């Protein structure tokens, strides 16, 4: 339950973003023309709040009681703070290059972007219209529609069971996949737009989630948190196999595809397929010899099979193969204890983090101190301050 | 629970030597089948079946470790029961990962140094008889 | 800077 938003709160959050792009803007980085562009989206999505507060002068009531303005407000904030954590976590190894902590700024910067975009995409010009926000693919306008009316934004358990109704979602692991694929706000709510661009990337709805784990789960093809120069740099090690190929989400035609393949002069391109969707894409690649190696790989999964009335049957994938996904995604903001909620609680006196929940989970069963260096508690706090 | 899948996911992927084959229905987790190989000491292949237990209340209580298939050692019992610190209460913490315990039963089975089993009978015979226990240790991993 | 060319030939 995310509460009230209002213009102190903005401001408060506004001094966070400061603070990250001040962490950004050291040379060691040089962030100034890196593919999310970080350096661009605080200052873009700062001065776009300001844009909302303007338009709402004097109606900062109504605008302080919006479900989606208020969840959006909560993780704008809750993303800043990991974006800090990530630097004073990982230290010098953040300067360095390929490593995990810069691995995971980029991460975080991907989802800045998304964010973003989804704050765009329901507050045009700084007007509300998340109850009027038209999603693209008619039949999943109706599902929406038949489900949540009207509604901007739902929380995950709503959108999953709602799915479930018309998408089957086998298990467990599976839904947790999933959500790491339509979340890309990362914030277990679900938004008309989120829902928008994740419709679309897997169309046809008709075989939406058999899409997704032919396309996204299995696929060694698929890769998640890219950026456009990740995959050059990706493909660079494929620049002497011609038809190695890789496929992920367009940063800058959100709801598209970003297909990056070695030429056979040897070179790395990428495009996003036009009015098509991802696999009629590699299906023809494939068969005009443009895409063969997925990731390099040798055996390119077949994807006929995603055509014509009631298309086959339902490829099997494993907890394992769900589990490898779901590594694929955030997982930095989680707990390492359970590694399943977010890190929320730095225990004092040493300063390990942890979620809350296993903490107290931890100190039911008696177990003395810490459950990293089992040293004395004290007190908790903050894994990343207010701004004093 | 979804730290155990992410356990497993992180001795799978490191393909450890001394520990070889891991098995477990991924219906249910909780029971890990595990197959190890010594080095410096006698013991060598045959059939070192292990199997990891975790309890409901992982990672909040340890798992345990207990051997399906025979084995000699002093320290470890004849039921199957072993007995190292860093998966014992009193000194267990969440935090630390399956992967490296069975890294601290090497350092248990290669170049030992037990506090006391859970049988004197046993015990006592490497304090002083190189000869027979030395022997049923490198005949008895072959003979069984 | 990127560059984002036409599908392949
Ligand atoms: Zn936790
Ligand atoms: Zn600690």
């Amino acid at each position: 339950p995310p509460g009230t938003v209002d213009k102190k709160m903005v401001e408060k959050c506004w001094k966070l973003m400061d603070k990250v792009v001040r962490l950004c803007q050291n040379p060691k980085l040089a962030l100034k023309n890196s593919p999310p562009y970080i350096l661009d989206l605080l200052p873009d999505t700062y001065q776009h709040l300001r844009t909302i507060l303007s338009r709402y002068e004097g109606k900062m009531e109504t605008l302080g009681e919006n479900e989606y303005f208020r969840v959006f407000m909560e993780n704008l904030m809750k993303k800043t703070k990991q974006t800090i954590s990530l630097f004073k976590e990982g230290k010098e190894r953040m300067y360095e290059e390929n490593s995990q902590p810069r691995r995971n700024l980029t991460k975080l910067s991907l989802i800045f972007s998304h964010m973003l975009a989804e704050l765009k995409g329901i507050f045009p010009s700084g007007l509300f219209q998340g109850d009027t926000f038209r999603i693209t693919k008619a039949d999943a306008a109706e599902f929406w529609r038949k489900a949540f009316g009207e509604k901007t934004i739902v929380p995950w358990k709503s959108f999953r069971q709602a799915l479930h109704e018309v998408h089957p979602i086998s298990s467990g692991l599976e839904a947790m996949a999933l959500k790491s694929t339509i979340d890309l706000t990362c914030n277990d709510y679900i938004s008309v737009f989120e829902f928008d661009i994740f419709t679309r990337l897997f169309q046809p709805w008709s075989s939406l989630l058999r899409n997704w784990n032919s396309l996204a789960v299995t696929h060694p093809g698929y890769m998640a948190f890219l950026t456009y120069d990740e995959v050059k740099a990706r493909l660079q090690k494929f620049i002497h196999k011609p038809g190695s190929y890789i496929f992920r989400l367009s940063c800058t035609r959100l709801g598209q595809w970003a297909i990056g393949y070695v030429t056979a002069d040897g070179n790395i391109l990428q495009t996003i397929p036009h009015n098509k969707p991802l696999f009629q894409a590699l299906i023809d690649g494939f068969r005009e010899g443009f895409y063969l190696f997925p990731d390099g790989r040798n055996q390119n999964p077949d994807l006929t099979g995603l055509c014509e009335p009631t298309p086959q049957d339902h490829i099997k994938v494993t907890q394992e193969q769900y589990e490898l996904y779901c590594e694929m995604g955030s997982t930095f903001q989680l707990c390492k204890i359970c590694a399943e909620n977010d890190k929320d609680v730095k225990i004092e006196p040493c300063g390990h983090l942890m979620c809350t929940s296993c903490l107290t989970s931890w100190q039911e069963s008696e177990g003395q101190g810490c459950p990293f260096c089992r040293c004395e508690i004290k007190g908790t706090e903050p894994i990343v301050v207010d701004p004093f | 629970s979804r730290r155990l899948m992410k356990e497993l996911e992180e001795i799978r992927k490191c393909g450890m030597k001394n520990f070889r084959n891991i098995q477990v229905d991924e219906a249910n987790l909780l029971t890990w089948q595990g197959l190890i190989v010594p080095d410096n000491p006698p013991y060598d292949k045959g059939a070192f079946r292990i199997e990891i237990n975790f309890p409901a209340e992982y990672p909040f209580k340890p798992p345990k470790i207990t051997f399906k298939t025979k084995i000699y050692h002093p320290n470890i019992d004849e039921k199957g029961q072993v007995c190292l610190p860093v998966i014992s209460a009193e000194n267990w913490k969440p935090a630390t990962k399956t992967d490296q315990v069975i890294q601290s039963l090497i350092a248990l089975v290669n170049d030992p140094q037990p506090e006391h089993p859970l049988r004197a009978d046993l015990a006592e015979e490497y304090s002083k008889d190189r000869k027979k226990f030395c022997k049923n240790a490198e005949e008895f991993t072959k003979k069984y | 800077s990127d560059g984002y060319t036409p599908e392949p030939a």
